[PDB]
């Protein structure tokens, strides 16, 4: 526990403290070792409607690392653990197959950032 | 009671021996306390019991065996109820068997909460307040962790769902 | 002294839906302490 | 295992079941815990 917690970070869930373990410090105790665990816990959850794939041209994109999250007006991609909204673009997505097969999909725009720089 | 039995004369000799009589009882009690602690550690992983969502839709995954049945008494799932039949345990003379701090019924609720927690909130419940997520979407995250891209799950969810259902 | 039936926790069902997701907007860093024994007194008893 | 496998996916190989690990569902038995492990295995292969 000390070797994983003090040196390095442990991916194992709940092995060291509760929640994600950023780092740990150990304090000597009589006939014992005490470990203080620093962990990250997400306090607030704002409800957002979500869908797995967005179909732009009959090809559906998926997030490189972010669950698609939409307030309901527009669709932006944010990291699943903190709410950062980024305008969906080719850089944050990859397209595989045709958008007929995926069970849940929402039509949405793509920015194509090369075009405004070109024009 | 075991060694001397009911007779008073037998008891007096036991007193001569010492705290052996007293020491043995203490050791057993320590063992008895430990059993409760083990069960507590293993199953009390959740702060709050999570009721299963009324909607049974889980993107084509059938969880009927795993989840608790309201119609059935004792709130034990079909897989769980089958298991109880498999292992069957089947006072007398100074030996007493004490019932578990957690009643089998209570243990059932803890298991359901974890099951309910896993399906509804993924791994979010383990590390903090449970966050609702689509089950298909949760599975998508799971594939990513093992190196198979999320799109792969979505492309043939139906194939995957059938295999899982068949496997269960 | 009163004897209760030992309720395990508050019963809340997280809202669930195929199209509904929840994502955290703020985070809290906390410190938790776990205590493990590493040693006990060493006693040597001469048997004689 | 309960903490490690039910709550989150376990990276450690063979820690849960056999093969790649997706998720686990806890079960209750008399004086025991029965774990159901969901794992991903590759069924078919080709040379390249
Ligand atoms: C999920 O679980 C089982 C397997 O498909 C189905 O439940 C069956 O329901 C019918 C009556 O509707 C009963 O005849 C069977 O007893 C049930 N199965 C068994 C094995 O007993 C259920 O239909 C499946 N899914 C849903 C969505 O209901
Ligand atoms: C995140 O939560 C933290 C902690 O509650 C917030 O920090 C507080 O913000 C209020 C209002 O600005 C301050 O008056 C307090 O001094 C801050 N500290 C605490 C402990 O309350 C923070 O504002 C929240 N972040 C977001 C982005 O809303
Ligand atoms: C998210 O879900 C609820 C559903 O009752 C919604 O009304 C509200 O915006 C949020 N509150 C929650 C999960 O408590
Ligand atoms: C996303 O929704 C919020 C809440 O309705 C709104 O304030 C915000 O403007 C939306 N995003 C954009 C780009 O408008
Ligand atoms: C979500 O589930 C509801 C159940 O009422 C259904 O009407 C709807 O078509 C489903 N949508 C998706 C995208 O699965
Ligand atoms: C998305 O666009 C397709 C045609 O490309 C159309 O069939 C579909 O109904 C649209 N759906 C929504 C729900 O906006
Ligand atoms: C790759 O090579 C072997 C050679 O014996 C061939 O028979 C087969 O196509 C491939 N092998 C496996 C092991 O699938």
């Amino acid at each position: 526990k000390m070797s994983e917690c003090v040196l390095g970070q442990s991916k194992r869930v709940d092995f060291c403290g509760k929640g994600y373990h950023l780092m740990s410090f150990p304090q000597s105790a009589p006939h014992g070792v005490v470990f203080l665990h620093v962990t990250y816990v997400p306090a607030q959850e704002k409800n957002f409607t979500t869908a797995p794939a967005i179909c732009h041209d009959g090809k559906a994109h998926f997030p490189r690392e972010g669950v698609f999250v939409s307030n309901g007006t527009h669709w932006f991609v944010t990291q699943r653990n903190f709410y950062e909204p980024q305008i969906i673009t080719t850089d944050n997505t990859f397209v595989s197959g045709n958008c007929d097969v995926v069970i849940g999909i929402v039509n949405n725009t793509v920015y194509d950032p090369l075009q405004p720089e070109l024009d | 009671m075991y060694i001397c039995g009911d007779s008073t004369e037998c008891s007096n000799l036991l007193l001569q021996y010492g705290s052996f009589c007293t020491q043995l009882n203490r050791a057993l009690t320590g063992i008895a306390v430990e059993q409760d602690k083990n069960t507590q550690e293993v199953f009390a992983q959740v702060k709050q019991i999570y009721k299963t969502p009324p909607i049974k839709d889980f993107g084509g995954f059938n969880f009927s065996q795993i989840l608790p049945d309201p119609s059935k008494p004792s709130k034990r799932s079909f897989i769980e109820d089958l298991l109880f039949n498999k292992v069957t345990l089947a006072k007398f003379n100074g030996l007493t068997v004490l019932p578990p701090l957690l009643t089998d019924e209570m243990i059932a609720q803890y298991t359901s909460a974890l099951l309910a927690g896993t399906i509804t909130s993924g791994w979010t419940f383990g590390a903090g307040a449970a966050l609702q997520i689509p089950f298909a979407m949760q599975m998508a995250y799971r594939f990513n962790g093992i190196g198979v891209t999320q799109n792969v799950l979505y492309e043939n969810q139906k194939l995957i769902a059938n295999q899982f259902n068949s496997a269960i | 002294i009163i004897a209760y039936t030992m309720s395990l926790g508050a019963e809340n069902s997280v809202a669930y839906s195929n199209n509904s997701i929840a994502i955290p907007t703020n985070f809290t860093i906390s410190v938790t302490t776990e205590i493990l024994p590493v040693s006990m007194t060493k006693t040597s008893v001469d048997c004689t």
